[PDB]
């Protein structure tokens, strides 16, 4: 699967 | 598991040791398949833990797909801190799971025995894998899932097994697939970068915070952008640009080192505009030539536990090709069309000649790395600036 980032 | 490469080198892997792919210490020097390919297969499924069953999921079956589409909703993906979860749509599983040659069995469900509920899942797809120089006929994994309650009970491992079973049933030994984790082992190592489009709610929802030197105001008006976009001709895709597309997309992907190859069917399955999967836009020049075009699939967000912000609604850069217009000024009308269509952030990793334009357009970096496997093919790692492949 995809992987979820967010911000740093 | 380890999302650092740090934690993976003290760690054991009992499941993947066992496995045809190149263990994480050694450095490969090779191109080719771990092990040959198997002449006689297993034919029976994988025995599960008593209570459940196997179950090939029919998506056309619009109870089925909604018992997957909650099933995700609820257990797939999240981020480091538990703060949001993927929300792929039941359309956008459609769009990803049925491409050209895809086959029920490969759509690997867990049900439980008495309830029916569906508890785990995995799913393969064809595809045409260029990597360095050879082509090969692959299968790509995605959405491996197991129920939250179901967790570490090694449900895992088997449906692995069990897909790669079903896959080699069908003559095909080698697989891509992505991971936020780090595995044995990683073909190329990528990060996603975030670029800012509704900034007060993600500050709100803590998916992004202020910087101690800029204030809100400031921050807002970094981040503003034009109401329409700058290319001349630019245009959502068409059924008569279907050829062109595949033509420039062909030609681009050339340069880098693990790409797919597709067919012109394929090119109108993942680029033909579909509202809130994909959206593709061509620029049609003065000639009425169409020499670029850009590319962002939809896959919005859970936001967990909070009173007032659900969703969050995320833009992923999908394909870019230029070859007259510049890419920072396609990327700059892509990040204004998702603007226009209601988006939140717009995604990117820094993979293909993304670098190029990251920085400049105001991405800010991401805390997620996005790592690339391949599985029996034994071949050397690669920057991400040479992957050239998006998986959704
Ligand atoms: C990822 C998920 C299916 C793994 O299930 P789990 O019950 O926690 O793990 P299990 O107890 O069944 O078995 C652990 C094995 O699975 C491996 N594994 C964990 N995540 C993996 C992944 N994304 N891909 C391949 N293998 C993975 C582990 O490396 C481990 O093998 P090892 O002993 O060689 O290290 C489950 O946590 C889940 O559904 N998470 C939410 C969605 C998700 O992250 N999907 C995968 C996207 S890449
Ligand atoms: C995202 O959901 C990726 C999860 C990947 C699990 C690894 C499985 C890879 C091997 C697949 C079978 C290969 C068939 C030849
Ligand atoms: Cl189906």
């Amino acid at each position: 699967g995809n992987c979820f980032s967010k911000r740093r | 598991p380890a999302k650092t490469m740090e934690e993976a080198s003290k760690r054991s892997y009992q499941f993947w040791d066992t496995q045809p792919v190149p263990k994480l210490g050694e450095v490969v020097n090779t191109h080719g398949p771990v092990e040959p390919d198997k002449d006689n297969i297993r034919q029976e499924p994988y025995t599960l833990p008593q209570g459940f069953t196997w179950d090939a999921l029919d998506l056309g079956d619009r109870g089925v797909l909604k018992e997957l589409y909650t099933l995700l909703n609820e257990n797939y993906v999240e981020d480091d801190d538990n703060m949001f979860r993927f929300d792929y749509s039941p359309e956008f599983l459609l769009w990803a799971l049925r491409p050209p040659g895809w086959l029920p069995q490969w759509h690997c469900g867990v049900r439980v025995v008495s309830s029916r509920k569906l508890v785990g899942f995995i799913s393969a797809i064809p595809a045409n894998i260029h990597i360095y120089d050879t082509e090969k006929k692959m299968v790509e994994i995605n959405f491996l899932c197991v129920h939250k309650k179901l967790r570490s009970k090694r449900v895992a491992p088997v449906l692995i097994r069990e897909i790669t079973r079903r896959v080699h049933l069908e003559g095909i030994f080698q697989a891509v697939y992505t991971a936020g984790v780090v595995l044995p082992k990683p073909v190329g190592t990528c990060r996603y970068w975030h670029r800012s489009l509704n900034p007060r709610k993600l500050i709100e929802v803590k998916f992004s915070h202020l910087s101690r030197n800029m204030t809100m105001q400031r921050t807002m008006k970094l981040y503003r952008l034009p109401e329409t976009p700058k290319t001349a001709g630019l245009r959502p895709m068409e059924t008569k640009d279907i050829p062109v597309v595949h033509q420039l997309l062909t030609r681009y992907l050339k340069q880098f080192h693990l790409t797919p190859v597709m067919s012109q069917e394929e090119v109108e399955h993942w680029f033909y505009p579909q509202e809130n999967i994909i959206d593709t836009f061509v620029v049609e020049n003065a000639n009425g030539e169409v020499t670029d075009f850009l590319s962002f699939y939809t896959l919005p967000s859970t936001i967990m536990n909070h009173p007032t912000h659900k969703s969050l609604k995320a833009a992923y850069s999908f394909y870019n090709v230029h070859t007259q217009t510049p890419l920072l000024d396609l990327m700059s009308d892509a990040l204004v069309l998702a603007k226009m269509k209601g988006f939140d952030v717009f995604n990117a990793l820094d993979l293909m000649e993304n670098k190029t334009f990251l920085e400049k357009l105001k991405f800010g970096i991401g805390d997620g790395n996005l790592q690339y496997y391949l599985y029996n093919w034994k071949c050397p790692s690669m920057g991400a600036e040479k992957v050239g492949l998006v998986l959704q």
